[PDB]
RNA sequence: GGGGCCUGACUGCGAGGCCUGCAAGCCGAGCAGGGGCGAAAGCCGGGCCUAGUGAACCGGUGGUCCCGUGUGGAAGGGCCA
RNA sequence: GGGAUGACCCCAGGCGGUAGGGGAGCGUUCCCGAUGCCGAUGAAGGCCGACCCGCGAGGGCGGCUGGAGGUAAGGGAAGUG
RNA sequence: GGUGGAGCCUGGGAGUGAGGGCGCGAGCGAUAACGUCCGCGUCCGAGCGCGGGAACAACCGAGACCGCCAGCUAAGGCCCC
RNA sequence: GCUGUUGGGAAGCAGCGCCAGAGAGGGUGAAAGCCCCGUAGGCGAAAGGUGGGGGGAUAGGUGAGGGUACCCGAGUACCCCGUGGUUCGUGGAGCCAUGGGGGAAUCUGGGCGGACCACCGCCUAAGGCUAAGUACUCCGGGUGACCGAUAGCGCACCAGUACCGUGAGGGAAAGGUGAAAAGAACCCCGGGAGGGGAGUGAAAUAGAGCCUGAAACCGUGGGCUUACAAGCAGUCACGGCCCCAAGGGGUUGUGGCGUGCCUAUUGAAGCAUGAGCCGGCGACUCACGGUCGUGGGCGAGCUUAAGCCGUUGAGGCGGAGGCGUAGGGAAACCGAGUCCGAACAGGGCGCGUCCGCGGCCGUGGACCCGAAACCGGG
RNA sequence: CGGGGGGAACCUGGGGAACUGAAACAUCUCAGUACCCAGAGGAGAGGAAAGAGAAAUCGACUCCCUGAGUAGCGGCGAGCG
């Protein structure tokens, strides 16, 4: 017997075309310009998720200086405090404490200088 | 054994037990029993699917343009598969779907596909059939006194073509001369009932 | 459709029982003149080896 | 016995390999790679190199056949009387094509292992050892033919 | 290098290895036949060693337990060289 | 390794990948299953879906269209993506 | 010593038979070439996936099953980008 | 086979029946054994075809010895030369046929049995006819794990047409309203074409190349958004505005990151190949052998082919034959051995089948498309 | 009296290629195939032994299965059979 596509490629096709919504021009029209703009899409995603995670260190890292500088000492000096104190803790992340709560920071730097005499 | 068929009251003598061999509950070969049915219905398959291959299209084999400085794409004759008009590539031709399937697995499987219906408390082989004439009437009320009620399917074998008439066109019935016993048709049909004669031609085509 | 035994082998060397390929010695139809009495003496039969797969395959028939 | 699930048991397999896809036999089809896997290629069992095969062994299995063809002669089949042990009487070629051994391969020679058996036994001929392991009880039904 | 007798520049075999894609190439102790030299122990299956070579096919010679198209022989094959 | 084998849980490794080799699936046409079952209280196909299950191929469910066909489990065949 | 995606044996299926750079050792070349020919090693090939090197197959770091808005390091970096 | 029930429409659903040698299949407003056409089963030819199948009737055929030796197919046999056919390619080359040369006999005749001789045997050449069992499918019919309008024939349709070519020749495209035409009177704008009302219809985004109506492509409206930014067009993050709600959906301002796809390559974003885009068509197969593997059946056995009978989606029978049960040797042969050899040296070789499925191979295009060309007949 | 011309295949006879395969090519292969001509008919051909071939053998011809990829043929190649 014959079996004639029929009805499946009109559907792997418009699979696609969904996920190639609000692409520019013909990447979200034409059932293969979407096609190749997604492989790309695709990996672009999944690096720039890795990136994300350093991005973010990334941030944190900075205006945790910025604050710290506040105070005198800096970055560099500020993370060898909290590593001898033994507090590793903070956490890049979780010193967001420089800004909803300088108070608590300022604590942390006394008590990052004082392992540093 | 585990061995003891149906007896089916000939005249007014109640259901006596006849009882054979491991031509009752054996030990059933799915495998096999499959093997068979699988045989049966290739050999009766058809295989009249046809197709024209490039050869065989009508249209003749002038090239249809120059191969080289057109500007379009190389091409011979417009019957190639690629063409619409063109033939099709490895299309059916017609062939023979049989194959000769060993004898000896063939009695196997005819053997136990009755046990596994012996086996059931399916197999009913009687004896009493004043259901003459050949009238589907005829037949049903003497069904009823069998408790043959069409609540299951019944595959009724006997030399006797009047009561071969009689059943035929009731839905829930599929008649059979006993040269035709085979494992299909015993397997499709819910419950098994022969003739004793016809469990004496079914006993010779086995041993 | 159906196979031919390739003639040119069945013509030149035998199948043995395990199913092993033997065939002479070659190399003293004309060379001799003077070659050993050992040279000369050591052409009986022998095996081959994966060669023989292939030579099998062509005395398909005779098995 | 029920309709479904007969079904065929542990390994049918007719899944047999297709290549088109973008996983699995992919763009080159399951093999090739390269140019001659491409619609016919030369043997090999024989052929190849276009070196010389190696058709250099030489044809000594001579005695290969002349013009009007073979020589009918009388043909001999071996049966070894450990064969024969099973049955009982008296032996006989054609009472042994209905068996085993023989069959239609003409002239009866039988020869060799097992022990012998009392019963006269026809034969075209014998080994000398089976001839005399058949001094256990047994023929010299030799001779025949005419 | 020189002399004496010699023809093992043997026939039938080859445990076992080198080499090695195949097929080739190479070394080989030892047993038998019938020899050579030596009193003997032994040595001899060409040459101090590593080049001087050419698979099969197709033919030619000389042999020969073989085959011989109804039988006997031929014709023609095979086998050894 | 357990082993109330539960294909269900602990223990330890591994899991870039072209030519290739292997293993498990998905889906299309047709066959048995079928004198059956779903269908006008709406089949097939089509247009949406931010919902559900699947690693995925896919499978559902919901609305809209459509207007008459479709076809389980479990098997079988191929003009099968 | 060494249980390793080690080894050995028998069989089915292959693809490859066009390499490239770098380091070291030679030849050719002019102690020229992103030259050319071998040898040992390594990577790219197939790791144009990730970090460094401004950018950059094969130099440095390092072998990417999936997820994290956690942590420690590699090369290389800490005046601003 | 009626009623009832939803529905435009019952054949659905329900109640209660019936026929069945008929429960194949199509149609009827949807899905019916019992409405229609049918089916099972059974009838039928004045006419013209067909017709030993069953009869008849002819033609035709129906002896022994014992003698004569009168006849038993001529440019024939036979031989040589040159060739063909056969498995036979000059081979040791017969047999069958015959272009050329030479050229018999009538059973003591003559051909043959693979050069040739001799035995032994086979057959009667140079005249002719002969059914059946076999092939094929213009045509009639029956079936389908055959197609379903880019498929199936080239042609579902007024196609061997339109069209192309001097000609031979080449050769398309193009199916579908609806149950019923009930195919839209009449009014309105317009020259008409087209609309708008009215009207039919269950439905008119079923309105006439009218079922379904996907994508490319072109519009209209609406939301978010953009005229000091640099781009494989995406992505990760924040923030704004828009739409039903502690959750989403849309959009995108700034920030980070980012060398298209396929092919071919040592190496491609590549300024190397292919590709306007969308839809459909489009490439690893089948037969028979083989060889591995695997699911089974039986086992020193296994298995049947063609056919014959039975079925009318039924299976049986049929052992001719085939593999295996024994090997060695070129062979004669011998045999659990045998070959070389003088050899009680040595050494070489010397323990299943049937069917299904899958991988692979040989023969056929054998994964698909493409030559420049060669040949025959026009 | 007959003939003539037509007929999808199928048949017999008279003539009769090449690409191709042989991994070049001439013998060989494709193949007495394709094609041309003549003829036959529902079929055609063949058909009652101057046969086979080793069997005290069989007994017209045709067709199917075997026999058998055997016997052999063969630049003993490809392959034919």
């Amino acid at each position: 017997p014959r079996a004639k596509t029929g009805v499946v490629r009109r559907r792997k096709h418009k699979k696609i075309l969904k996920l190639a919504k609000g692409y520019w021009g013909l990447r979200s029209k034409s059932a293969r310009k979407a096609r190749e703009t997604l492989f790309a899409a695709g990996n672009y995603a999944y690096a720039h998720r890795k990136r994300r995670k350093r991005d973010f260190r990334r941030l944190w890292i900075v205006r945790i200086n910025a604050a710290c500088r506040q105070h005198g000492l800096n970055y560099s000096t500020f993370i060898h405090g909290l590593k001898k104190a033994g507090i590793e803790v903070d956490r890049k992340n979780l010193a967001d404490l420089a800004v909803r709560e300088p108070q608590v920071f300022a604590e942390l730097v006394e008590r990052a200088k004082a392992a540093q005499g | 054994m585990k061995e003891v068929a149906v007896y089916q009251i000939p005249v007014l003598s109640p259901s006596g037990r006849r009882e054979l061999a491991a031509d009752l509950p054996a030990e059933i070969n799915p495998h096999l029993l499959w093997e068979v049915v699988r045989w049966q219905l290739a050999k009766r398959r058809r295989g009249t699917a046809s197709t024209k291959t490039r050869g065989e299209v009508a249209y003749s084999g002038r090239k249809i343009w120059p191969q080289k400085h057109t500007g379009r794409a190389r091409h011979g004759d417009i019957g190639a598969p690629i063409f619409v008009g063109g033939g099709v590539v490895f299309g059916p031709k017609p062939r023979d779907y049989s194959y000769t399937l060993p004898k000896k697995v063939r009695k196997k499987g005819l053997a136990m596909a009755v046990a596994d219906r012996a086996r059931e408390g399916k197999l009913l082989l009687v004896e009493a059939f004043a259901g003459v004439n050949g009238k589907t009437k005829e037949f049903l009320a003497w069904a009823k006194e069998a408790g043959l009620d069409g609540s299951e399917s019944v595959l009724l074998v006997t030399g006797n073509e009047l009561v071969r008439r009689a059943a035929r066109n009731l839905p829930w019935v599929v008649t059979l001369a006993p040269e035709g016993l085979n494992v299909y048709d015993i397997v499709r049909t819910e419950r098994l009932v022969m003739d004793l004669d016809a469990w004496e031609v079914f006993q010779n085509r086995i041993g | 459709p159906k196979m031919k035994t390739h003639k040119g082998a069945k013509k030149r060397v035998k199948i043995t029982a395990s199913g092993k390929v033997v065939a002479m010695k070659t190399g003293k139809r004309h060379l001799n003149w003077q070659k050993s009495g050992k040279e000369i003496r050591q052409k009986g039969r022998k095996f081959v080896l994966a060669k023989p797969e292939a030579e099998r395959i062509k005395l398909l028939l005779p098995y | 016995d029920l309709r479904p699930n007969p079904g065929a048991n542990k390994r049918r397999k007719r899944v047999g390999r297709g290549p088109g896809s973008g996983h699995g036999k992919t763009a080159t089809r399951g093999h090739k790679g390269q140019k001659s896997r491409s619609g016919g290629l030369k043997d090999p069992r024989r052929f190849e190199g276009g070196r010389s095969t190696t058709l250099m062994r030489l044809p000594k299995r001579g005695m290969q056949g002349q013009v009007p063809g073979e020589i009918k002669r009388p043909r001999y089949q071996g049966v070894n009387l450990k064969d024969l042990a099973r049955f009982e009487g008296e032996v006989t070629p054609e009472l042994l094509v209905r068996a085993g051994l023989l069959k239609k391969g003409y002239r009866l020679k039988i020869l060799g292992e097992g022990e012998a058996k009392p019963l006269k036994v026809v034969a075209h001929a014998f080994s000398k050892s089976a001839l005399e392991k058949l001094k256990a009880a047994g023929g010299e039904p030799v001779l025949l033919e005419a």
